[PDB]
């Protein structure tokens, strides 16, 4: 069933007992948070075997 | 404890599981902050059980 | 709220 992304993540974020608001009121935040957290996963598979 | 949700013309809120659409009031929703914040927001009436119960 | 619809 299709959901826009955001709206999946408030979902999420209610599953782990923290009120929906609190992402959408803070999303740019939590998106550039992921976003940054992903490009240490990059560059730590990239600095070591 | 929903989703808002549209079929076309009228806003509703439903259970996320299985579709049952109620009118958008102060009693199945939550306030916080303005307008501004929130990406994606729409504009609607919110409906105030309370007020026509004043008005008897 | 009945009994507060009385005042
Ligand atoms: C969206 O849902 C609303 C339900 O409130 C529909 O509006 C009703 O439509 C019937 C049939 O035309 C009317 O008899 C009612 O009086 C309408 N109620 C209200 C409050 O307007 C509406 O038709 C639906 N829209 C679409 C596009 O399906
Ligand atoms: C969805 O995209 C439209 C433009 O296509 C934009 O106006 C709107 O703000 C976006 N909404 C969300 C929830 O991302
Ligand atoms: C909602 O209402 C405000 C009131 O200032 C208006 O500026 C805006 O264009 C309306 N529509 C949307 C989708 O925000």
């Amino acid at each position: 069933l299709q959901i826009p992304f955001a709206m999946q993540m408030a979902y999420r974020f209610n599953g782990i007992g923290v009120t929906q608001n609190v992402l959408y009121e803070n999303q740019k935040l939590i998106a550039n948070q992921f976003n940054s957290a992903i490009g240490k996963i990059q560059d730590s598979l990239s600095s070591t075997a | 404890e929903g989703v808002f949700v549209s079929n076309g013309t009228h806003w509703f809120v439903t259970q996320r599981n299985f579709y049952e659409p109620q009118i958008i009031t102060t009693d199945n929703t939550f306030v916080s902050g303005n307008c501004d914040v929130v990406i994606g927001i729409v504009n609607n009436t919110v409906y105030d059980p309370l007020q026509p119960e004043l008005d008897s």
